[PDB]
């Protein structure tokens, strides 16, 4: 028993993670077979981000002014280019820890665990969420650039995220590994802020289906109510609308546990106009919103990866 | 906006 | 900027992870070097498991009773011993993954990471205190035991627990690496229960630096206290007594912030007799335990 | 207690 928020164990990742350098600027790269993945901003120093020319600044940069280090040992770079706002480093060695992947965009919703990391050393890994807004609360310092977001499937990391920047909410912005930014962002040090985000309404129903299914119940009840209904209390409370997309995605959940997404939304739209009278859910005493309906399978079933 |  | 309950990167510990099953009794064991370890209650039976006498169980078990496999690969047991709670199975090869590493017996308060494991293979990663009570409150299903929690120094895998047991609140208990229990459990299904458990108060001012650090300070107020003054508001509301050693550990989170530890006490006194009306710090509407002063300096730096 |  027990609910807690897991993180992916990180392993296949780590064995990927090293640090390039340019100069004075020393970020994280993706080893991946021959190629190291980083963000192109590390081509730049203190000022160039402000208003930089990526194309012209590449340009002038030889294979060895880029100081690419797996461990202890120093990969030779034979070529390289740009690809959106990553940087593609052509290296002389395979990576022998390459595992099973593949690059995947996620849509805002949905997780993805982090592994933190600085000097291509792994410090940390947690777990977060796509925010409504296109950004994550995450938890990165100086020099956590080229840290990357995945998911795992059975033997496959699908790696979906590459951290670029913090934003001035403290919120932070990247791209997928194609090198496109999630969000309106630019990789400039500009002036850009994070948009108001909303509660991931998907993902709060998932969460009460966990607890359903881990024998907390108290909050069911013997009513329904339809979709319009739902969002337009929903929406008094700053929760993302709910289509019917999001309604078939729960089908699952709903199936296992025989409890239709609309009457798990009465549910909930009492839960919200009510609050929780002093009780718990799945002993948290706030709706949690960072757990997806593949999470909750994932968790209650036991699933494992090889 | 700061690039890390 | 940010913070987020993190756990250490689970890779080292992924690579000494096994499976290993007695007669229908599977569970993880932790291979290094040469040795797998694994809790001893993999010998027991169903109807046994209620008041098992270990040493008996054991002398009537040979090295070959045992199936240790990595992934898909049996590795044979050429030797076997007990130590307190733990089995240790001598196999015939050497794990070259096994990282540089050491057991740790942790104190309560203290944080680690638990590598959740079902027949020999990682499930998750995640991030825990040990209670005051020497129970964890951690998410483990049936065929969990053997699943093993640590903390990483630079390449240094120190070991602290090893999982043996859920009680009936659905917390869990289990061993240092020597295999002796934290706290009053023993490894047979009968009536015991989780001590009083209190809030780690050291930790929660340790997180009320993190927000500092990160520019939530609302929370903060004109007082000071005394030690003595602030243990009897805490002590009313469930929280461990904080004594000078506490204070001192919070000494460099203290010099960074500018703010004394005794008013920052001050400060969680009046959060506990009002509450935080509404507000919420480092994202969170209750005060949290379950981050050292020395996980707070590594986050936040 | 369940040993698990």
């Amino acid at each position: 028993s027990g609910f807690r928020k897991m993180a992916f164990p990180s392993g296949k990742v780590e064995g990927c993670m090293v640090q390039v350098t340019c100069g004075t600027t020393t970020l994280n790269g993706l080893w991946l077979d021959d190629t190291v993945y980083c963000p192109r901003h590390v081509i730049c120093t203190a000022e160039d981000m402000l208003n930089p020319n990526y194309e012209d600044l590449l340009i002038r940069k030889s294979n060895h002014s880029f100081l690419v280090q797996a461990g202890n040992v120093q990969l030779r770079v034979i070529g390289h280019s740009m690809q959106n706002c990553l940087l593609r480093l052509k290296v002389d060695t395979s990576n022998p820890k390459t595992p099973k992947y593949k690059f995947v965009r996620i849509q805002p919703g949905q997780t993805f665990s982090v592994l933190a990391c600085y000097n291509g050393s792994p410090s940390g890994v947690y777990q977060c969420a796509m925010r409504p807004n296109h950004t994550i609360k995450g938890s990165f310092l100086n020099g956590s650039c080229g840290s990357v977001g995945f998911n795992i499937d059975y033997d496959c990391v699908s790696f979906c995220y590459m951290h670029h920047m913090e934003l001035p909410t403290g919120v932070h912005a990247g791209t997928d590994l194609e090198g496109k930014f999630y969000g309106p962002f630019v990789d400039r040090q500009t002036a850009q802020a994070a948009g108001t985000d909303t509660t991931i309404t998907l993902n709060v129903l998932a969460w009460l289906y966990a607890a359903v299914i881990n024998g907390d119940r108290w909050f069911l009840n013997r009513f329904t109510t339809t979709l319009n209904d739902f969002n337009l209390v929903a929406m008094k409370y700053n929760y993302e609308p709910l289509t019917q997309d999001h309604v078939d995605i729960l089908g699952p959940l709903s199936a296992q546990t025989g409890i239709a997404v609309l009457d798990m939304c009465a549910a909930l739209k009492e839960l919200l106009q009510n609050g929780m009278n002093g009780r718990t859910i799945l002993g948290s005493t706030i709706l949690e919103d960072e757990f997806t309906p593949f999470d909750v399978v994932r968790q209650c079933s036991g699933v494992t990866f090889q | 906006a700061v690039l890390x």
